């Protein structure tokens, strides 16, 4: 990669428009064609280096890349229309649909809404609406596995893409647009990292283009992580993550009280016995405490008015950590921590309310030696003289404490 | 490295420390191959008492490897 990059700056050195298109010979033609071939390689290197040596060459001469490949375009869509996508082996359909992805984001009427496009992103979208086992079976094997979830990420990917189309499935009225954001939805709650993070970016964006969102696709949406928030003894760690990503993702559209009920299902798993037990070894990777964790984490995403929360999780984690038995460790103090550090004012005030008893400057004193707390020892910094002053009449109020 | 071999060749401590430890290396795991002796050496050693305390009392700390494994 890097010879071929020194090549090709030193053969460009003096191009220009005309010599890098065909004639109305032009030195660079051949190259271009050449380099515009290998876009819809199975090697996605092949692909990257072949995009790159392209927008290389085009910066170069001065011009648009459009303009470079609008002669050469039929040569790789052609090939593409030719066949039904869903027979090909998985290698070939990445490439495919990779290559027609970036092919129509180069402009917006470089290639039509006619059929042909229509119906390969029908074939798209029932793709990544599959299952595991439907596509030749998940026999568990790595490579199976790997090939599936990149097939489903140029999937979303291209629907992404097409949704910023205002043409796709304005024309139609069919449930088009609603299918596809179901879709999205359904691959935000999947279990591999890469196509969820796909699905969040496209289901972002799509949400910020709309600014609006009907009643009905949204409950649908909503309604399956809320209906596993309905039992103590169901709650699981992949539940609480989806419900963080929807909450990081709408945020003014949920509710007071989910913060209650979490709180309760916390203290029905913290069994006493249970805690005894689980005393005396290393409970780091229990699962109960994980839940407990996860449950904790969501605290910090919620609106602002889960403010008012702040003695009744501050009082539950100091006398969990009682009942084990630690101090200055536990997987509850990150969450905590960050929940702590959006509210400095508040925490502060509370602190400064309770300067008499021990239990809780300590606890203030921990948690400010903490790295990532800094905008508490910026508003410190700021109220030293408000604390001095609180702390002097303390001091001459005339007490044993 | 005295240290550490000591505590998980002793059956009480062999567990706890054990998980420790691997929680701990596997956020370096990614120094294994930096080309320089001195840094490399020393982790792949650490791995190695891991995996000999692991073997040594197979009962009890098997459960702590099978996350990482």
């Amino acid at each position: 990669q890097v010879t071929l990059e020194q090549l090709l700056a030193r053969i460009t050195r003096n191009a220009k428009k005309q010599d890098c298109l065909p004639p109305p010979p032009p030195r660079l033609a051949q190259l271009v064609m050449m380099l515009n071939s290998e876009l819809a390689h199975m090697n996605r290197h092949v692909r990257a280096t072949a995009r790159r040596s392209i927008e290389a060459i085009a910066a170069a001469a001065q011009a648009e890349v459009w303009e470079l490949l609008e002669p050469h375009k039929k040569h790789i869509l052609g090939p593409i229309y030719a066949k039904p996508l869903r027979a090909l082996p998985f290698a070939i359909q990445i490439g495919y649909i990779d290559a027609v992805t970036y092919y129509m984001s180069l402009k917006r009427d470089f290639v039509p809404f006619d059929e042909n496009l229509n119906r390969l992103l029908m074939e798209s979208l029932a793709l990544a609406d599959a299952s595991d086992e439907s596509l030749a079976g998940k026999t568990l094997e790595f490579r199976t596995h790997d090939f599936i979830v990149n097939l489903r990420v140029s999937c979303i990917k291209i629907l992404s893409r097409a949704m910023s189309f205002e043409e796709f499935g304005s024309g139609s009225n069919n449930p088009t647009r609603p299918k596809v954001v179901s879709v999205f939805f359904k691959c935000l709650y999947s279990d591999s990292q890469p196509t969820i993070d796909a699905a969040n970016d496209a289901l972002k964006a799509v949400l910020q283009h709309t600014t609006k969102l009907p009643k009905d696709l949204l409950q649908s949406g909503l309604r399956p992580v809320l209906a596993s928030l309905q039992d103590a003894k169901r709650l699981t760690v992949h539940s609480l993550d989806n419900l963080g990503r929807l909450l990081r993702l709408l945020t003014t559209y949920f509710k007071v009280e989910i913060g209650t009920r979490l709180l309760e299902h916390v203290k029905q798993i913290a069994d006493p016995n249970f805690l005894q037990q689980l005393s005396f070894t290393f409970f780091e990777q229990n699962n109960a405490m994980k839940v407990i964790a996860a449950v904790f984490n969501i605290f910090h995403l919620l609106p602002d008015a889960a403010r008012q929360f702040k003695e009744r999780v501050i009082d539950n984690v100091l006398d969990l950590e009682q009942k084990l038995r630690r101090t200055h460790h536990s997987p509850f103090r990150l969450p905590l921590y960050k929940y702590l550090n959006k509210y400095p004012s508040d925490i502060w005030a509370f602190t400064l309310q309770k300067l008499e008893d021990l239990r809780y400057g300590r606890f203030l004193a921990q948690v400010l030696r903490h790295p990532d707390s800094q905008v508490l020892r910026d508003y410190g910094a700021a109220n030293v003289e408000f604390i001095i002053k609180t702390c002097n009449t303390v001091v001459v109020s005339g007490k044993e404490t | 490295l005295h240290i550490p071999q000591f505590f998980l060749a002793s059956e009480a401590t062999s567990p706890s420390f054990c998980g420790i430890l691997l929680r701990f290396l596997m956020e370096r795991i990614e120094d294994v191959g930096s080309a320089d002796i001195k840094k490399s050496s020393i982790l792949l050693r650490l791995f190695k008492l891991a995996f000999m305390a692991v073997t040594l009392f197979a009962n009890q700390n098997e459960q702590v490897l099978l996350p990482h494994v």
